[PDB]
């Protein structure tokens, strides 16, 4: 799935 | 609980250990075990407490998510099982973290550094679990919607347009507007209005608030490049 | 165990799933699950049963080499206990993946192809060992040379020096000998007598089996460029 | 610490 961006790690 | 022996210094030491180790879920339990020592938690501990969490649920999204297009593709029970058992461990990640806020992190917040942080989680876990809702999927959205729109209008009036916690907060609760809520004008306008108004405050700060405040606003960017 | 109500074949196919989603605690208990059914492994099992393990204990093996580099650096008690904490977790998964080898794949292989293939697993898992062991250190050493030395006799007498099995077995032993052992000059012959044997042998395979040797022959080139 | 090429997943 295309994933947007968020706040802080990007853990997945 | 498992951590009630230790000291919190000690706790939130080993969580920094932790962090360095790539041991995500030593972390996280390590600052679950200081929350509960009742303390109210410092700004670098807060962190310490979304970094652990943040690192856990993100390992646990990514593995849902390509269990969930196995499952739609073949659509035996195991692959449904398996994304099952995935689903009620992350499930089980995000109740943890939302009982540590009501039990009692929001409510001794008084400060809008700390609240808006906190609420911004809530909404945050709250996303995560409506990720994976298909039953309660409206009350989960509602109550995420509910916790950013408090942590906003705390922002608002408390902090400056270019805050680090602002930025974040309006960045993820944009993304909740487009892929949550279906909302995906109210994602577009509200990342608009954050990244102009945070530019138009950049003149204000220093050389390392500068960095700070637009390495999130180049998130802000990213989005809207995807989105328009 | 807690995978005793499970068929064999749904843990096989839920320990394919769980390498897919890169979540290789659950891809090992499966996989452990499906070892205490009692019957013996295909080549494709015995191969999901070493990803899993492996993946496992090299995340404990790198948290392991950052807290004794932090403690090393220091020298409160809290980073000696957290390097402990993990180090008797690195122990315990070392302990289950030999208590699966002993209980009873060793004594049930009989074809070159698996007793090999395992005879390394338990060389490389006495090797883990070693790597933190400071008390039963020599044991630990000589057990780990036991099991490869075994593994090495067979590997010569029944496969080709091309096989990928006796490679990445002479790769492994060479490292053992390295940096275990403390006989670099040991470690650089088995190399190089390794390298050379399967070099004059490639013109024997297939493309697919060519790109599988050289794929492990330029693993023990990479070590003796660090190692000449 | 500099780790030696080993078989299978590159995992520590
Ligand atoms: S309150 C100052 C501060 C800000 C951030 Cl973003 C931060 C992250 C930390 C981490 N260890 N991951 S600590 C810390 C402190
Ligand atoms: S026995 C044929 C075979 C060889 C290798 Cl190396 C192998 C790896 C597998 C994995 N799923 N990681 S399956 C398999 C089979
Ligand atoms: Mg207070
Ligand atoms: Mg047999």
């Amino acid at each position: 799935k295309l994933m947007f961006k968020t706040e802080g790690p990007d853990s997945d | 609980g498992a951590m009630g022996s230790m000291e919190r210094a000690s706790l939130i030491q080993k969580a920094k250990l932790a962090e360095q180790a790539e041991r995500y879920e030593d972390m996280a339990a390590f600052m679950k075990g200081a929350v509960e020592k009742g303390e109210e938690l410092s700004c670098e501990e807060r962190n310490l407490l979304s970094v652990a969490y943040k690192n856990v649920v993100g390992g646990q999204r990514a593995a849902w998510r390509v269990l969930s297009s196995i499952e739609q593709k073949s659509n035996g029970p195991e692959v449904r099982e398996y994304r099952e058992k995935v689903e009620t461990e992350l499930q089980g990640v995000c109740d943890t973290v939302l009982g540590l806020l009501d039990s009692h992190l929001i409510k001794e917040a008084g400060d809008a550094e700390s609240r808006v942080f906190y609420l911004k989680m809530k909404g945050d876990y709250y996303r995560y679990l409506a990720e994976v809702a298909t039953g309660d999927k409206k009350r989960i959205i509602d109550s995420a919607r509910s916790a950013y729109q408090e942590a906003m209008d705390i922002s608002k009036k408390e902090m400056p347009p270019t805050n680090p916690i602002r930025l974040g907060l309006a960045l993820n609760f944009s993304v909740f507007h487009y892929e949550i809520a279906n909302s995906p004008e109210e994602a577009i306008s509200l990342a608009k209005t954050t990244f102009d108004e945070a530019m138009a405050d950049l003149h204000t700060l220093s050389e390392d608030s500068y960095k700070d405040s637009t390495l999130i606003m180049q998130l802000l960017r990213d989005n809207l490049t995807l989105w328009t």
